[PDB]
């Protein structure tokens, strides 16, 4: 259209859709965090690892930002590395009470 | 496409490589 | 300041809401795939057999990079994995040290 | 907090290390 009367109005109400569609992301995002924070917590209440250890996982998904969805994605890698490096550490220990019991381990499907 | 998980699992050497991971784990 | 400039401001203020809003889902979208790479390469300096880490790898490169809500989820499930193979793993831990008439503590 | 592995036929003691050795 090239109406000023008609022009002006329909660009001012596109802006207000580009504006809600940007606040839509956000909170569908900062939502996304919530419910996966949450899921994960219920998740790991049902797992039968010692209190102390699920203190510690509890307490670094609890602390994930909630607001900003970049750091949350880094909170949630730090997560994950400080499991890799916890599975390591059990892993070793693992190992030597295998052989310490002259037993043997293998990798399978469930 | 496959529903699975890959898995630890206990063998006795002994019992001729026979699974023990249950009997371990309910200790 | 005249009526026909007012059309001027706005589609610049619409570029604006346009391009803010293309670059908040590209930085996301590089911010997934930094942390998926980063990720995988720190489980490459563990200890852990080549299965246990083929597997983790698997699960990680297969996190979804486009859309981050699908992205957030991906990440939910491997965490998830990782606390299932954990409890699995200590119980399996708490079973051998209990027939090396041994004992764990923290 | 880390994971030990005691020992009670020697005070306790942390046999930790040693085990992810051998
Ligand atoms: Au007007
Ligand atoms: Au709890
Ligand atoms: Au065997």
């Amino acid at each position: 259209m090239h109406s000023l009367q008609n022009v002006i109005p329909q660009q001012q109400a596109h802006i207000a859709e580009l504006q809600v569609y940007n606040n839509k992301l956000e909170r569908d995002l900062q939502n996304k965090i919530g419910s996966l924070t949450s899921s994960i917590e219920w998740y790991l209440r049902s797992m039968e690892l010692d209190p102390e250890i699920k203190a510690d996982i509890e307490q670094q998904i609890n602390s994930i930002d909630a607001i900003n969805p970049l750091h949350a994605f880094d909170d949630l890698e730090s997560v994950i590395r400080n499991l890799i490096s916890d599975y390591d550490k059990l892993f070793l220990m693992f190992k030597g009470l295998i052989q310490r019991s002259n037993y043997q381990y293998s990798f399978g499907s469930e | 496409p496959k529903r699975e998980r890959k898995t630890i699992r206990i063998r006795d050497p002994n019992q001729g490589g026979k699974d023990i991971t249950e009997e371990i784990m309910s200790g």
